[PDB]
């Protein structure tokens, strides 16, 4: 936003000004060009909702329950880019860099705490059209990485690509011909990678300053803790803005 | 703090009265553990 | 196997009645001692 | 020289301690109920109702 | 009556209204000294 | 917003009255005995004992 | 482990009745 | 949150001008000796 | 998983010898109101 | 279910200290 751009750094500081979107004005529409690139999208999520078997009046259907953020206001991605190619009939996104991941922990009702990547790595982004409208709709799938990395260590001192392979305090559970077979999912850290889908849908276009900005809904799963839980399914919702050039 | 208490009484338990109590408390232990270690 | 709150249950069920009044008995005779007046009084 | 089972008729013709013996009374049952309904949410599963 | 079969009829049944025809719900069954929760006897419920 | 540089943390002026309101409360139970005294009345010592 | 305690109740028992009968309060007259 | 916050606005302003004004309460003439 | 004869462990060497110095101040505290020799001697 | 076995333990060691504090026997001259 212009608005943005005329504050100093230290009149935004502290204000939380900085964890949010810009919102675009106007509906009008751009039609990308062959070397055409989105550059700042910032993907803002303003809803978190955790799937669970919940007990309504009398059954267990499945819901997805809203859920608080604890990890304050470090969640929205933003400076994401990548070209804007043109197919045939509709245009596609696919992102290359920026800061597309970001660690959130939701608790649900009962203290239950998700953390998870919130992310749109290595998203390619499917749209319907030509230009970007304010009906214009695009998705796809991404590449949610594991939310810890090989190198971390868990409390016992056991990682992926670093660490102890063993119960290290439990010297006496390797004897025998089974060892701690019993204790493998928990020695053997994995790294996984799951699949997310987003929805964006873009409802105002600025053509002067070449932006656009509209709504998204996108689903994920969870930390699986180097494989030793099992992932639940996160959906979010939020506004995203972009600048098309 | 007011005036010390006119009602205030002694309070016995003879050596009978121990045996007895003793006795109550350790047969009914003995009763009702078997139903409490089920 | 049995219960194991058990093991409480009847162990602090005897005990502490059992020596709630092995404190009623003595405090009786403590009294009885120093209300008597010779070198059990103090 | 009272019995063990008349210990407590010293507050019968005491209406100030008669009143402290059933604050404490009250006391006790009020801290129970604290503290009972304290364990049970320590131990109740919220998640098939 | 409305044209369903068995199999869609007895789908129609929540399992809260199953669970309480089951003799294990039964305050009636218990014992004096089988100590704690319901759970405790029979398992916690999962499926009808 | 913690990170934002308010004269005493007061960032709505809800917190601005109840200083004003708290302050000046006790300030008028503590004119009740040290209003109405003079201000001309002086002392040599290191401590006054002058009234209550 | 139980039977740990069936037997100190038992002998605790026993132990009270020997108490009870040979150091019991001798009834006295005057 | 905010409602929060004024009532330990409330509460440290009377604790603190309880201590101002006391010690402003003629407090060293206030031992054994004199007054 | 703890130990359970800890809980006999830490509640009898609690209980016991907390019970055992109730006793001897309660009994040191009838001798005194036995030898004071006024409604609480008998 | 030992964290109830802590509590107790720290509750009952506070409960001491309040007796201890305001039910103490007060030092008395002659
Ligand atoms: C910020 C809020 C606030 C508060 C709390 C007060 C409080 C007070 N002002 Mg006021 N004042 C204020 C702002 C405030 N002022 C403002 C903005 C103005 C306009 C500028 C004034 C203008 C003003 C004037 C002109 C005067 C006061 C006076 C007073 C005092 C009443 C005199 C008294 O002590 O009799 C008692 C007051 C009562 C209301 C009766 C209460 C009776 C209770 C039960 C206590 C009685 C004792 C009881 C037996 C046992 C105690 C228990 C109990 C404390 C719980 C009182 C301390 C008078 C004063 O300070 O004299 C020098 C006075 O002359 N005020
Ligand atoms: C609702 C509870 C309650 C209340 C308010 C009273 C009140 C009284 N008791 Mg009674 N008493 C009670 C229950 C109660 N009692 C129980 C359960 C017993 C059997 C242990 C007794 C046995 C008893 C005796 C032998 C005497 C009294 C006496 C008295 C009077 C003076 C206080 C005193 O010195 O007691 C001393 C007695 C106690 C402190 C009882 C101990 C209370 C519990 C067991 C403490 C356990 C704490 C622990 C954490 C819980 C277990 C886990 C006072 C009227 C005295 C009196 O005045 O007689 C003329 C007296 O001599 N009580
Ligand atoms: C609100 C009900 C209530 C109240 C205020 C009283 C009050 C009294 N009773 Mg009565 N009584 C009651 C109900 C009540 N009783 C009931 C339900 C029964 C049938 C069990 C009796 C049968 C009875 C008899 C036979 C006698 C009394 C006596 C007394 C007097 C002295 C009690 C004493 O010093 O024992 C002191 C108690 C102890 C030292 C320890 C007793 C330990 C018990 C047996 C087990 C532990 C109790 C447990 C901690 C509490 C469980 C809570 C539960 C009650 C909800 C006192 C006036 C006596 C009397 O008349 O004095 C002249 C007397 O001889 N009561
Ligand atoms: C009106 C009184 C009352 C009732 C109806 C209940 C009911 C319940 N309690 Mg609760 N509870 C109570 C008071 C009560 N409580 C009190 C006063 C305490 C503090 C001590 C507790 C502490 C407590 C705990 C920690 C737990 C319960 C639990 C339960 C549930 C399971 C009951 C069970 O399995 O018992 C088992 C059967 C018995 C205990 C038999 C009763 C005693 C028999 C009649 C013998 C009588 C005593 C005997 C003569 C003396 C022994 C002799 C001695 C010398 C050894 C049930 C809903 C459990 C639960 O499910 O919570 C989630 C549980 O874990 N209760
Ligand atoms: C000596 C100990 C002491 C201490 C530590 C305090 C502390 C405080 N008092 Mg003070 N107070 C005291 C004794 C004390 N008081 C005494 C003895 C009196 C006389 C009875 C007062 C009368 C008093 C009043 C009437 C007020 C305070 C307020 C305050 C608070 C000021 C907040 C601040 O610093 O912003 C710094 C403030 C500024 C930077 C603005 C002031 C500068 C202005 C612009 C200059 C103008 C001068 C003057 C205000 C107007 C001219 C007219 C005047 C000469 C008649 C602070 C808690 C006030 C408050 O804010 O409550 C929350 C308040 O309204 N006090
Ligand atoms: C002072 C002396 C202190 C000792 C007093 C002795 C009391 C003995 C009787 C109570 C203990 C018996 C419990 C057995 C041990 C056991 O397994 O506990 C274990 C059980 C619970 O069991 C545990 O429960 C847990 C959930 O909290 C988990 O499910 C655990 O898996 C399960 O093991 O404890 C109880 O149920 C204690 C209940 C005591 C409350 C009494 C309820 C009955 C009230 C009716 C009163 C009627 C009285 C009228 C007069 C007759
Ligand atoms: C820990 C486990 C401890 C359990 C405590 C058991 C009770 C011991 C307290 C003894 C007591 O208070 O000492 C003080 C008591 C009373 O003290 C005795 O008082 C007598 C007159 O009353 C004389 O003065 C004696 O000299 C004096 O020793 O001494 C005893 O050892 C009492 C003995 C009779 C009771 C024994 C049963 C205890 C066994 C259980
Ligand atoms: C009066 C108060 C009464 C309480 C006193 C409290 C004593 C507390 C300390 C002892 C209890 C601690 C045991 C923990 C509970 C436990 O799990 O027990 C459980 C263990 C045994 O464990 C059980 O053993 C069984 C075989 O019998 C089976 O194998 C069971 O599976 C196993 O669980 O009990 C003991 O080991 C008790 C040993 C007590 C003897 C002390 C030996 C040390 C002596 C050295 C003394 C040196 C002192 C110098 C001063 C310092
Ligand atoms: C079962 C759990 C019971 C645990 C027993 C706790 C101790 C209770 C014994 C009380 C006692 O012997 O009664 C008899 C004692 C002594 O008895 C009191 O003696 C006084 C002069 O010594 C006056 O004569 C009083 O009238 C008389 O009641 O009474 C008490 O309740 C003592 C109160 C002070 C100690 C309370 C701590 C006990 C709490 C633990
Ligand atoms: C958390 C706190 C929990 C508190 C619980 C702790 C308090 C519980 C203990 C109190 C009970 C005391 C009973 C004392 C016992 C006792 O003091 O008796 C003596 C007493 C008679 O007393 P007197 O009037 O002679 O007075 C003498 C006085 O010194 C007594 O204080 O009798 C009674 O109390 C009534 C009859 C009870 C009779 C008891 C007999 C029991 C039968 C035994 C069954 C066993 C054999 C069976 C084999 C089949
Ligand atoms: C033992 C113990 C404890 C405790 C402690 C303590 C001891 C406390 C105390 C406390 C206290 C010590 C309290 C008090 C209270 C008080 C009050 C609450 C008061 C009030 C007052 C007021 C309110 C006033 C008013 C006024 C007036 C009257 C006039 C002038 C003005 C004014 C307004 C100021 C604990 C917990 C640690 C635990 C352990 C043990």
């Amino acid at each position: 936003k212009s608005q943005i751009n005329e504050l100093s750094y230290l009149q935004v500081k502290g204000t939380g000004l900085a964890n949010r979107c810009a919102e675009v004005v106007g509906e009008d529409s751009i039609k990308p060009k062959p070397g055409a690139k989105l550059v700042d999208m910032c993907i803002e999520p303003k809803a978190w909702a955790v799937e669970e078997e919940v007990g309504k009046a009398g059954k267990t259907e499945k819901k997805f329950v809203n859920s608080k953020v604890m990890t304050r206001q470090t969640y929205t991605l933003d400076a994401i880019e990548g070209p804007i190619t043109v197919d045939g009939g509709k245009i596609t996104f696919n992102e290359k860099e920026g800061i597309d991941y970001a660690a959130t922990t939701v608790q649900l009702p009962g203290g239950e705490r998700v953390p998870f990547l919130f992310t749109v790595k290595d998203l390619v982004a499917k749209g319907n059209g030509d230009t970007f409208k304010p009906g214009f709709q695009m998705g796809g799938d991404f590449n949610t990485p594991s939310y810890r990395t090989g190198l971390f260590l868990d409390p016992k001192g056991r990682g992926g690509t670093t660490g102890y392979d063993m119960a290290v305090a439990l010297p006496a559970l390797q004897l025998g011909e089974e060892g701690d077979a019993e204790l493998f999912g928990e020695n053997n850290k994995v790294f996984d990678i799951t699949q997310g889908r987003i929805e964006m849908e873009v409802n105002k276009v600025n053509a002067e300053d070449s932006e656009i900005g509209g709504v998204f809904v996108a689903t994920q799963l969870s930390d699986t803790d180097m494989g030793s839980k099992t992932p639940k399914k996160v959906l979010t919702k939020g506004i995203f803005y972009a600048k098309v050039d | 703090m007011t005036g010390p208490n006119p009602n205030k009484q002694a309070v016995e338990l003879n050596r009978t009265s121990l045996y007895w109590g003793l006795l109550l408390i350790f047969v009914l232990a003995v009763l009702f553990s078997s139903y409490f270690f089920n | 196997e049995v219960q194991f709150g058990a093991y409480l249950a009847v162990l602090l069920g005897t005990f502490l009645p059992a020596l709630f009044l092995v404190n009623l008995f003595i405090q009786t005779e403590a009294r009885k001692a120093g209300k008597a007046g010779g070198q059990d009084s103090d | 020289a009272l019995p063990w089972y008349r210990v407590h008729t010293v507050v019968l013709n005491d209406p100030g301690r008669l009143i402290a013996v059933h604050l404490m009374h009250t006391a006790l049952v009020a801290g129970w109920a604290g503290s009972m309904a304290l364990y049970e949410l320590a131990v109740f599963d919220p998640s098939d109702p | 009556s409305e044209g369903l079969s068995e199999s869609q009829a007895w789908s129609r049944i929540p399992d809260k209204l199953a669970f309480y025809d089951y003799i294990g719900n039964n305050p009636a069954k218990g014992g004096l000294f089988r100590a704690g929760p319901m759970n405790k006897g029979d398992g916690i419920a999962e499926a009808w | 917003t913690e990170g934002t540089n308010e004269w005493f943390g007061v960032d709505d002026l809800r917190l601005l009255a109840v200083l004003f309101l708290g302050h000046w409360a006790i300030l008028s139970l503590w004119l009740g005995s040290y209003g109405d005294s003079n201000e001309d009345e002086d002392f040599f010592g290191e401590i006054d004992y002058s009234a209550r | 482990m139980e039977a740990l305690v069936y037997t100190f109740l038992l002998i605790g028992t026993l132990m009270v009745i020997f108490f009870a009968v040979f150091f019991r309060e001798t009834p006295r007259i005057l | 949150m905010l409602t929060l916050k004024i009532l330990v606005y409330t509460t440290v302003i009377f604790f603190v001008s309880l201590f101002i004004f006391g010690f402003l309460s003629s407090d060293p003439s206030r031992n054994p000796n004199r007054k």
